């Protein structure tokens, strides 16, 4: 086509979606990771994660307001990944990289799994 | 704005 | 912080949100622009438009599944802007620029209003 | 991935 494109649009949309999450506006699901609860927007979770895409395209699960993750999932790892979904920034540290990578494999977030593998390889 |  | 950032994340999120819209997945509102109907995600509309942000933060309107726009709004202008919200690309043409600018002023999409004003000024 |  002959369209023009606003370079910062996608980043500005994501920033506004994170502001809605902050302010708990139109959040429609609670993700439970053992004793912790995280509120989010189903559409953002599906856009970032192959696991959430599969969950919320299921004719029964699409209607659930609470999703319980596998008890082996680390709440801090999930929190770091949820922040990444809404900001593009990943708080990857020596002390959390193993939990983050395991969580990203479970959530099916291939680009995160890729950077974790590279950072681990560099330390070996 | 740019030409994509 | 000491975060790393994935450059293409915001663009990839927006591309996936547009794929959900295409496939009518988790769309939660119908916008009526006279005889036409457009299905969308309230969160994407709020993230892009000051008018939708004001509508869906209202304690009564946040619960509506149908929103009727002012009868003066052009459906093609709205369609072009809805596509821009989900893609960052604006199909601006000599034949639609006046309707697009009027719609963007109504929807409170300041960056679109800005490029329309510049394109109009260039033709004068 | 970059340093933002
Ligand atoms: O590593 C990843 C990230 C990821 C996100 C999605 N999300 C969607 N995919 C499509 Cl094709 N349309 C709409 C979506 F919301 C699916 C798989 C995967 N795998
Ligand atoms: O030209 C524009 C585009 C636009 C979008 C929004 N959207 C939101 N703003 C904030 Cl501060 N937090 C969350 C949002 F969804 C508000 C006003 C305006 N004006
Ligand atoms: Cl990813
Ligand atoms: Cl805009």
């Amino acid at each position: 086509d002959s369209c023009i494109q606003f370079t910062r649009h996608a980043s500005d949309v994501l920033l506004n979606l994170n502001r809605l999450r902050s302010r708990d506006i139109l959040t429609d699901v609670v993700i439970v990771v053992s004793r912790e609860q995280f509120r989010a927007h189903k559409t953002v979770l599906m856009a970032c994660s192959g696991l959430f895409y599969s969950i919320f395209t299921d004719q029964l699960k699409c209607n659930l307001s609470v999703i319980n993750l596998d008890p082996e999932i680390n709440p801090e790892g999930f929190c770091i990944l949820l922040d990444f979904m809404y900001t593009s920034r990943l708080n990857l540290r020596e002390g959390n990289i193993m939990a983050v990578m395991a969580t990203a494999m479970y959530l099916q977030m291939e680009h995160v799994v890729d950077t974790c593998r590279k950072f681990i390889k560099a330390s070996e | 704005w740019v030409i994509p």
